[PDB]
DNA sequence: TGCCTGGAGACTAGGGAGTAATCCCCTTGGCGGTTAAAACGCGGGGGACAGCGCGTACGTGCGTTTAAGCGGTGCTA
DNA sequence: AGCACCGCTTAAACGCACGTACGCGCTGTCCCCCGCGTTTTAACCGCCAAGGGGATTACTCCCTAGTCTCCAGGCA
């Protein structure tokens, strides 16, 4: 007995997001390729994000990945910067950035 | 009166992350009336979600609903 | 031996931009809240998290505000902050 | 009480992108936050889509319409094509 | 005692329930 | 189908000797469509937290009190109290 | 008798109801909600038309036009308010002049 | 080069409208250029509506669509 | 008309317009370059000038959020 | 005005919400100790603001040129 | 209804001349914010305890969806 993520071969579940999409009054029918396109971007997104992120967790010589690396991860993109752009994260902090004139 | 307890090192260390070299001595008192404008209009959305939902107390849902209402989208407290 | 006016002010933008902790107190922070929420509904209770939200979003809130400041102060030829650049800023955001 | 996460799920996600990599309780919640946020988001912008055609069933067609106008720039090129790779290999 | 031009209105004629 | 005529209705009772434009009867048009898309949307919210199933006269308050500014919101609860109350009496 | 007739007012309550069965926002509709946002959609109706006849009274017509919308809405506090984000059709700005440009 | 059908007047008169008393020579290129990325972008939004639709010609409200997902509201075209 | 048709060219070949269709885009960015301008006014008044420079708009544009 | 399509009037069943009970978690109040941080002067160098001089870029005005409107007709996606 | 063509008119765009008000650079002054040192204060940690309300479960009434019939309100 296969579950239809591995028919569809990702990671993300497909029946919790076709219970989603059924128990939230989005539409009457819900079609049967939705799911598993909605899965495979926010599997997408989330393997994006998440390579940014380990790439400024071996930037900084850590190991685990804290908010201020998610911070510069999306902040440092400028797709994920735009997609995210009314979006404030708890314990983050801000970029470093001097202007040129105060500075001597 | 618990807007003097907002102090002068505190608004400074915020301008200081803000990136602000140099600052005026009026400063202050704006910065108190901004804080105090953007509190009584998030404390009265999510005392007005409270008070919905019948409950005695606030959350942290319903401050997190509060600003996702204005446009904020805050991350981490669910 | 002492140092000339704006080193320390640019060794504290240095490491506060670098740091990530909070720089508002936490008791004066709750008794302003405390105090502001009792005019909307009768015997108000509150939990760590809502508070410790509402201090994250009013410290990002002034943070923004003071970019846009030090940057109409730029615009205007000068180095120093005036109120009238926060009304300058709060006009053209939309406030 | 039992409660729905995602956690295992992007713990997943990491150990394939990453072999080596830890994560905190504070970023797998914000990985929580941005998953929930993104999913409200299409699945919003798709119910919306499926009023304006006077149609009742939201499809991959209406998902993926919600997708090019949601995401940005080659984003949205990538987000089409991983959708259409794994709704390929489902039919089969 | 003095009019401005109808023209004003006539771009903008009055709905019809009809 | 449109909200035409009972902006007539309207219309006859606040300032009896006028007219309207049919720009302004589509402008008036899109204003209720919007208002309406509005509060029934935040009424839409307010049930999903709850979880409830309905739709209710209290929800609609809830949304009234949301969105609406304070001395506006006030007049809007007192007329929609007023006619919930006509209409059981 | 209507519903519109027992509760006293003049937009319809069962179009309401309808559309709010119609258009997906809750497994159900409660009930005194049409008549409640029939009420508040009249009020609003009324408000916005009584500034726009006086701004039309104002400047001597019998037809209220999109510039008597314009100036009836940015002329008042909390409508505009609520209306800020809204662009009008034929309707354009307020006239004002900022006083560092007068000789 | 249909960007220079935007004259140097047409500019000018939206100045006045705007209020503005005094302008200088490079308004005019700045302001094609805005005018060129709002309109790109609304009407990429309008042909995605309209292609979704499987239309062919693009109607008023897929504009008005357009408007209200970048948040500009428009009563009018309804 | 010729400006939104040949910017119209680049996403899809072969299109149709109607005329509020152009209408709506015409008033929608009137009213956008109207309120740019009302911003970039003030903007001049506080660097204390009369004439309207190219960095009055990118400041504009910087605080609005574009 | 034609009329027809959507709104009203009764009746019934089933599940949704309203009331009561009780657990126990988490919020509020209090007392002491340490010390980090806020408060208060103080001297001085730097920057905000005012005054003045100069050259040019942008305004107003006139004559010529050009294409935007304004109708009429026809064909077809 | 949208596109394509055609003839006519005339109002708007363009180009050149010229003058003067303003943007920019320089200089002087004096106020005021900053680095530093000392003193006072209350924030933070730690511990303790009372009890109020969130949360869950069980029972029961009643409110609205569904169906059938009838008939007038509003749109061309």
């Amino acid at each position: 007995a296969k579950t239809r993520s591995s028919r569809a071969g990702l990671q993300f579940p497909v029946g919790r997001v076709h219970r989603l999409l059924r128990k939230g009054n989005y539409s009457e029918r819900v079609g049967a390729g939705a799911p598993v396109y909605l899965a495979a971007v926010l599997e997408y997104l989330t393997a994006e994000i998440l390579e940014l992120a380990g790439n400024a967790a071996r930037d900084n010589k850590k190991t685990r990945i804290i908010p201020r690396h998610l911070q510069l991860a999306i902040r440092n993109d400028e797709e994920l910067n735009k997609l995210l752009g009314r979006v404030t994260i708890a314990q983050g902090g801000v970029l470093p950035n001097i202007q040129a004139v105060l500075l001597p | 009166d618990n807007i003097q307890g907002i102090t002068k090192p505190a608004i400074r260390r915020l301008a200081r992350r803000g990136g602000v070299k140099r600052i005026s001595g009026l400063i202050y008192e704006e910065t108190r009336g901004v804080l105090k404008v953007f509190l009584e209009n998030v404390i009265r959305d999510a005392v007005t979600y409270t008070e919905h939902a019948k409950r005695k107390t606030v959350t942290a849902m319903d401050v997190v609903y509060a600003l996702k209402r204005q446009g904020r989208t805050l991350y981490g407290f669910g | 031996h002492r140092y000339r006016p704006g080193t320390v002010a640019l060794r504290e933008i240095r490491r506060y931009q670098k740091s990530t902790e909070l720089l508002i107190r936490k008791l004066p922070f709750q008794r302003l809240v405390r105090e502001i929420a009792q005019d909307f509904k009768t015997d108000l209770r509150f939990q760590s998290s809502a508070v410790m939200a509402l201090q994250e979003a009013s410290e990002a809130y002034l943070v923004g505000l003071f970019e846009d400041t030090n940057l109409a102060a730029i615009h205007a030829k000068r180095v120093t902050i005036m109120p009238k650049d926060i009304q300058l800023a709060r006009r053209i955001r939309g406030e | 009480s039992r409660k729905e996460s995602y956690s295992v799920y992007v713990y997943k996600v990491l150990k394939q992108v990453h072999p080596d990599t830890g994560i905190s309780s504070k970023a797998m919640g914000i990985m929580n936050s941005f998953v929930n946020d993104i999913f409200e988001r299409i699945a919003g912008e798709a119910s919306r889509l499926a009023h304006y055609n006077k149609r009742s069933t939201i499809t991959s067609r209406e998902i993926q319409t919600a997708v090019r106008l949601l995401l940005p720039g080659e984003l949205a090129k990538h987000a089409v094509s991983e959708g259409t790779k794994a709704v390929t290999k489902y039919t089969s | 005692a003095e009019e401005g031009d109808s023209e004003s209105e006539i771009e903008d004629e009055t709905f019809n329930p009809s």
